[PDB]
């Protein structure tokens, strides 16, 4: 049985499946930040001073 | 598919950027080991 555990807790496979998860994690989180990319448009198209009179 | 041709280029830009994240992390990791090894002598 130690052989059968060591077949499938193989450190050759533990390290594979751990590395794969990390790449997908940074792929998804950065794909959330470009999903919030529009602040760069909002801060750009509106620069309106005039309301300092309104202030 | 010339649209997909311009699409594909815009796709690869994200891969190139993805790796640039990865090596940035390793760069700092290596610098941490250097700082330690100096203190190791």
């Amino acid at each position: 049985e130690l052989k059968y555990i060591a077949t499938e807790a193989s450190p050759a496979k533990v390290a594979e499946i751990a590395e794969d998860s990390d790449v997908y994690v940074s792929e998804i989180e950065e794909a959330a930040d470009i999903l919030a990319g529009d602040p760069e448009i909002d801060l750009g198209i509106d620069v309106t001073d005039e309301l300092n009179q309104l202030e | 598919e010339k649209a997909n041709l311009i699409t594909n280029a815009k796709v690869h830009i994200h891969k190139l950027n993805l790796v640039n994240r990865n090596y940035t992390k390793r760069a700092e990791i290596s610098r941490k080991n250097a700082k330690i090894a100096l203190r190791r002598g």
